[PDB]
């Protein structure tokens, strides 16, 4: 008896809808919800975790644990890189697959700091200093000690402590920028060599931790590019 | 201020509709194999499975959308002429009697669900609770559904979630025609439990974990290389 | 004239659906209700009467009434077995056709305490003793007296009382578990000898009885597997 | 359940509707509106900007700058004319391709007063005088100074001032009228001759400006008569 209209728009199925289903099995009791530990509500609770940073990711390596293991070499000249790579957490293969960057791939937009963590994994009688250099975007990696010197970097000294984080600032043109391929810099330098009791073999290690900051968040929900398949799997 | 974390939510995340099985079946055959069944498993599309073991336990409802088109084949039949064709998708519980052939007695569906749908209007949509005797669904089982049997290692039956059976009620024409169901998944209501990494190695089996070994990234020419 | 949409799922006869019917006889009046004795609102009023069990369910008895009877043998090893039978209100042929199995069989789900009543139908006169012993699902069925004696068990004394109401826990790991195929175990076992004034012939018997208490609760309704039919049956 | 009827006009996509429309990017953020200087809400802001009139549109002089620059010659008759158009905004080709006839050429009807700012490009020492005449709709254009000075107009004194500010007013029978093809004319007369310290060469200029007023509306949008396209241009 009420009038109605076409609507243009209607007995279509809109795959990104929320209409209300109707019931296959109403007047059907569930089971009531229990208490179960780690209820997580947003993906960023994951995204907020540190994640060890494979920056060895030399041929041959990635399929050992040594892809994660930055080597600090026990003599070499002052003023080496100890490592490099650049600031792109969903699209530079060192930051990709972490759990920050598993994240990233599944969004096409992302905005936030990225927090990074170096700790050192050589002996409590280790002392030395390296210099933590962050070469903002477009400015180009240094190529000397000198030139992270006079850029924005920090004295990790090893002695002094064993962990160094780093937060990386949000410097972009846009509110979000796209997940896919600038972004930054970071570069370690020899500021001075590894001093240990003059009797030791082997040489230490340097881990990487990354993980996102509170104002960190992505946009535009994607298919991640990493798992593919040909058809079902059953 | 802080920039939204609206659509990086877990409901947001995983309620997305998605295609998870299509299936074709005949309004003629020799057998009565004239009828399409999938059982409904979170297992099969890769992105899917991903995104949901993602998370240890979820709870979710499942929210189903049938894309059903109809096919006239080749030749050798005249006179057509076939009047609208009227479809009947049932849900079978867990437990329930499941059928065997196209006009088995189950299809008389005493308590099974099942909606009948004439081409031409909306797609029909069917919503499916949280059906398990425990508390939630488990992505992951450390543990033997026998502990006796090798073989049933990761296997719960807590995880059955029904199977869902397409049909031509009427033929129509006496010519060949054959429907393809198009199965659209969309959890509801979801509450996710106790994160997990990502999976890294390629999905080998629906019903396994197991993986040939994968690096843990791409890998580059020097650690100190920039491109 | 009032705009309105497709709405998928419309022009769909869904059979597990509330809505409204066109009446095809209004402005009918249909006779008042009247006071008829036995109103009952819920199948569990069903389920909550005792109905007597068939536990002597060997073959040649079924078609009998002495399948309801449990023999006691007038003269037996002290520490025999006098039956058993495990708990599956809806599996087990001993409790599957009693008007709970019945009742149950029409669910899916289920859950709740069984009561079992066990009366002595002998003489007055006579007098023993009875394990009436439980065994917890997982555990198995005792072999012995000395094992049921050590679980759990009530010494049912037959001069004292003629009756032995027992209380079957709920022991599950869900609120609900399928009717269909642990539960548990009744045994009965001859604490002492049935003692009479020394001049009877026949044996005494016994007759069980099952029952839901009020915690109980089917969830899924299914079709029964008991009734069958090849066709309309006019 | 709620009954409805058919409604004419339903399932029908009217193109002047304003209906809702489904969100193909429902739960995207979009970024936030930026302070952008020069918003503009109405076309008539734009009508309202003065622009420079084309009145040099003897052929050849099209396509080049003097289109815009009235020549006002060193000697020449008293009484002479130095230039005449019709107040066509929308339809002659004197004023059609300014701001003002371009914002009119988008619609079908108009109304409002036009603005004429007359600006003397002569040097400083140069003085002058001219009849800045106007003729009422169906009056005709003058041919000589006398029928101008008897009419509507201003004697505009060029050593006084170097600009004329012109208001022509609204004269017609409907509230609008038609931007197509009457609308009267602007002549301008030779009162007197430009007098200059008499050692120069060259003629002085004369810059025309056309502009609506703040009573200026237009009706019914319509495709512009100026661009034109085969076929789309990719």
């Amino acid at each position: 008896g009420l009038p109605t209209m076409l609507t243009p728009g209607s007995n279509q199925f809109l795959t990104s809808d929320d209409f209300q289903s109707p019931s296959a099995m109403p007047q059907f009791d569930v089971t009531p919800e229990m208490d179960i530990p780690g209820q997580v509500n947003n993906l960023m609770e994951i995204a907020e975790v540190d994640s060890v940073v494979p920056v060895n990711n030399t041929e041959g390596k990635v399929l050992s644990i040594e892809s994660y293991q930055i080597p600090v070499q026990s003599n070499s000249t002052n003023g080496s890189q100890v490592f490099g790579f650049p600031l792109m957490p969903g699209a530079s293969s060192v930051l990709n697959r972490t759990l920050l960057g598993e994240i990233l791939n599944y969004y096409t937009h992302w905005s936030g700091s990225i927090k990074l963590t170096f700790m050192f994994c050589g002996s409590a009688m280790a002392t030395g200093k390296f210099l933590l250099a962050y070469s903002p975007p477009g400015a180009g990696a240094p190529t000397t000690r000198k030139e992270a010197m006079l850029g924005t970097h920090v004295i990790w000294d090893v002695g002094l402590q064993s962990s160094c984080v780093l937060c990386i600032p949000w410097i972009s043109q846009t509110h979000y920028r796209y997940v896919v391929v600038a972004g930054g810099y970071i570069t370690c330098w020899y500021q001075t060599n590894i001093v240990v009791p003059a009797d030791t073999q082997s040489d230490c290690k340097i881990l990487c931790f990354v993980s996102a900051c509170n104002d960190f968040s992505v946009r535009m929900l994607k298919d991640t590019p990493f798992i593919k398949q040909d058809n079902f799997y059953q | 201020n802080y920039h939204s974390r609206s659509e990086s939510t877990v409901e947001n995340f995983l309620c997305r509709s998605a295609c998870v099985f299509y299936t074709t079946y005949r309004n003629h055959g020799t057998d009565g194999d004239n009828f399409g069944y999938w059982v409904i498993n979170t297992r099969q599309v890769a992105q899917l499975r991903r995104k949901l073991e993602m998370f240890t336990y979820a709870r979710f409802d499942l929210e189903l959308t049938f894309v059903i088109t109809s096919t006239q084949e080749q030749s050798t039949i005249q006179g057509q002429d076939s009047p609208v064709l009227t479809h009947q998708i049932m849900y079978v519980p867990p437990g329930g009697p499941v059928p065997t052939k196209v006009n088995s007695y189950s299809w008389q569906t005493s308590t099974n669900p099942s909606v009948f749908w004439t081409e031409g209007s909306a797609p029909p949509r069917m919503s499916i609770p949280f059906i398990s005797i425990g508390n939630a669904y488990s992505m992951f089982y450390d543990g033997w559904a026998k502990f006796d049997k090798q073989g049933t290692y990761g296997i719960n039956t807590l995880n059955n979630m029904g199977t869902l059976y397409m049909r031509h009620v009427n033929d129509g024409s006496p010519g060949p025609i054959v429907s393809t169901v198009r199965i659209y998944f969309k959890p509801k209501h979801v509450k996710t439990w106790v994160p997990r990494p990502p999976r890294l190695c390629q999905y080998q089996k629906a019903g396994n974990v197991n993986f040939e070994p994968t690096g843990v990234t791409e890998s580059r020419t020097d650690i100190t290389t920039m491109q």
